[PDB]
């Protein structure tokens, strides 16, 4: 008789869900400002806007 | 001597069957060489030499040279805080350095 008999379900929740937290951590991408060109942009200026941006 | 008459005409198709006359064809050439290299900006341009009066940009300076030179020859840098001169082998395609 000891509090671990009911605490099997809670506790497995938990560390699946901090699994998910620290999973999550690193693997979704920090980058902002998704820029996207149109097609006929002449790469060799288009560089061009990505070093000016 | 730039852009043949000859040549104006069988791009354009005035041969053999004629539009407006070579007086009318030799203005709007003039009045083309007006409107193409002045949207674009560019000069006649020979094999150039030039000088021009750079602006510092920022505390670190961007350098944006207005006419990007070849791929590596030294362009050089004088006068402005400058008691030397000094040599700088630029961007190729670009021109911020």
């Amino acid at each position: 008789n000891t509090p671990l008999q009911a605490i099997g379900v809670p506790v497995a929740l938990y560390d699946a869900l901090m699994a998910r937290a620290i999973d999550s951590a690193d693997g979704t991408p920090n980058s902002k400002w998704l820029v996207t060109a149109s097609r006929d942009l002449d790469d060799g200026q288009a560089k061009e806007v990505k070093e000016g941006i | 001597t730039l852009l043949p008459l000859q040549t104006i005409r069988e791009h354009a198709k005035c041969d053999d069957n004629p539009r407006v006359t070579d007086d009318l064809l030799k203005l709007y050439r003039e009045a083309a060489f007006e409107a193409a290299e002045l949207y674009t900006g560019l000069s006649f341009t020979p094999e150039k030499t030039i000088v021009e009066p750079i602006r510092l940009k920022g505390r670190r300076g961007k350098i944006i040279l207005s006419a990007t030179p070849i791929a590596g020859r030294p362009v050089v840098f004088y006068g402005g805080g400058l008691g030397s001169p000094l040599e700088l082998i630029p961007r190729p395609g670009s021109n911020v350095l």
